[PDB]
């Protein structure tokens, strides 16, 4: 046990969902801290909790402390895209009055709410610029998985993060990519990876 | 605010390197921290007043020095591939709550050789018929390829400004060499917008990529250009029915 542990340690959720993370200690705090940290970003201060019970409120989010002050928790109501990044807690533990440790942060990433998933893959136009053939993965559900890999020509791309600023046309995808010729986005997207159901309409 | 330099930063193993850190407020304490997976945030050094320095949990390779309040630079001898990480300068508020104020951080690779060091080469893809046919939307398909090390910022423009609604971009990039240890990087991006708006041929799309790369301090002797900081982009006009 680390003298700060954060659970969950990530956190995948769709907009519109509500969800709590915890920040635990088996020692007693004076103050317990909360910094969101975004890509290309340094952590910021979003607030300290004092009073042992205290509850404080920094719009849709909600940070509590324990009564015995070993506990917070970070509630959100309603994510958004732009909820999305590092939710980090600190203290002064371990005989520190200057040295915060920070705990390992819920790395919470906000997903689309597909209401009627319609999971295709598409054949895209070859680029003049590239010798590759490209296949888009589109229209799956936020509970669908597709992890990146490489199998001898054929690459596959993690499913893509919304832009935590995006405001619409919110929708899960993955690519596939090979040089070689005659290359088949069944080949890429097979039954191991996408739904059983998904569709493949011809160019 | 805590204001550090440089933001991205490549260096051969061996080349003695520092990073600035100044605070523009008067505090007294100032601290430096690595960010590695899984590793949390890792403090080096810190400052508790001038001229007073005292090693952290992980010191070793680097040096501070505190002569002015003002600065807290951090200093590598003899930068080793393991120093790559992400660096953060912070100095402690003196209000109630000591809170820490951060930099907005240092991303340092050190690399074997410079000539390992490649600007992206950047595609798009224009939507399928297949998917406007399907579902009355449009996706542009944004592939970046050939770039070391992994420093990019991808981002879509319409008509000469910026957007993010409809933008869905890959968490990292892969590795395509995943067998060697010197590999390039792959990275896509999509931007989604209405058949409509796709068709329209006054319509213009850019994917661009920022590129961190060498600077002028840097010595070149390769026959192919420098791979200095740069952006690299790939454009498609809409398309009419
Ligand atoms: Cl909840
Ligand atoms: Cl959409
Ligand atoms: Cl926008
Ligand atoms: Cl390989």
């Amino acid at each position: 046990m680390q003298l700060l542990e954060q659970s969950p340690q990530f956190l995948s959720i769709q907009e519109g969902e509500n969800l709590t993370v915890y920040c635990n200690s088996s020692s007693v705090f004076s103050s317990l801290q909360w910094y969101r940290q975004e890509p290309g970003e340094g952590p910021v201060l979003l607030v300290t909790v004092v009073t042992g019970g205290e509850v404080k409120k920094l719009k849709r989010l909600t940070f509590q402390f324990g009564d015995a002050r070993k506990d917070s928790s970070l509630h959100i109501t309603a994510a958004q895209p732009g909820d999305t990044g590092l939710y980090l807690c600190a203290g002064y533990g371990g005989g520190s009055n200057y040295k915060l440790t920070f705990g390992k942060g819920t790395l919470l990433t906000v997903n689309p709410y597909i209401q009627n998933p319609d999971p295709a893959v598409y054949q895209l136009r070859d680029s003049k610029s590239s010798d590759k053939s490209v296949c888009l993965f589109t229209d799956f559900d936020s509970q669908t998985n597709v992890s990146q890999s490489k199998d001898s020509d054929v690459y596959i791309t993690d499913k893509c993060v919304l832009d935590m600023r995006s405001m619409d046309f919110k929708s899960n995808s993955a690519v596939a990519w090979s040089n070689k010729s005659d290359f088949a986005c069944a080949n890429a997207f097979n039954n191991s990876i996408i739904p059983e159901d998904t569709f493949f309409p011809s160019p | 605010q805590v204001t550090q330099n440089p933001r991205y930063l490549i260096t051969v193993t061996g080349k003695k390197l520092t990073v600035t850190c100044s605070q523009n407020m008067n505090h007294e304490y100032m601290s430096w921290y690595r960010q590695d997976p899984g590793l949390g945030l890792r403090q080096i050094y810190y400052s508790m007043n001038v001229e007073v320095t005292d090693k952290g949990d992980v010191p070793e390779g680097y040096k501070v020095s505190r002569k002015e309040k003002r600065n807290f630079p951090l200093i590598l001898e003899s930068p080793s591939p393991n120093q790559t990480s992400l660096y953060f300068c912070a100095s402690r508020l003196t209000g109630r709550v000591h809170g820490y104020t951060f930099g907005s951080g240092t991303r340092l690779t050190v690399v074997e050789d410079l000539k390992n060091v490649f600007p992206p080469e950047v595609a798009v893809f224009e939507p399928s018929e297949a998917e406007i046919s399907h579902t009355q939307k449009a996706t542009l398909v944004c592939l970046a390829t050939g770039f070391y090390p992994d420093h990019v910022e991808l981002s879509w423009w319409v008509n000469g400004k910026e957007v993010h609604s409809g933008v869905c971009t890959d968490p990292q990039p892969l590795k395509e060499q995943p067998a060697l240890n010197d590999s390039r990087y792959a990275l896509s991006s999509r931007l989604r917008v209405s058949a409509t708006f796709w068709q329209n041929p006054r319509n213009h799309f850019r994917c661009q990529v920022q590129f961190y790369g060498l600077s002028e301090n840097d010595e070149w002797t390769q026959d192919r250009a420098k791979p200095v900081t740069q952006i690299v982009s790939a454009e498609a006009w809409g398309r009419a029915d």
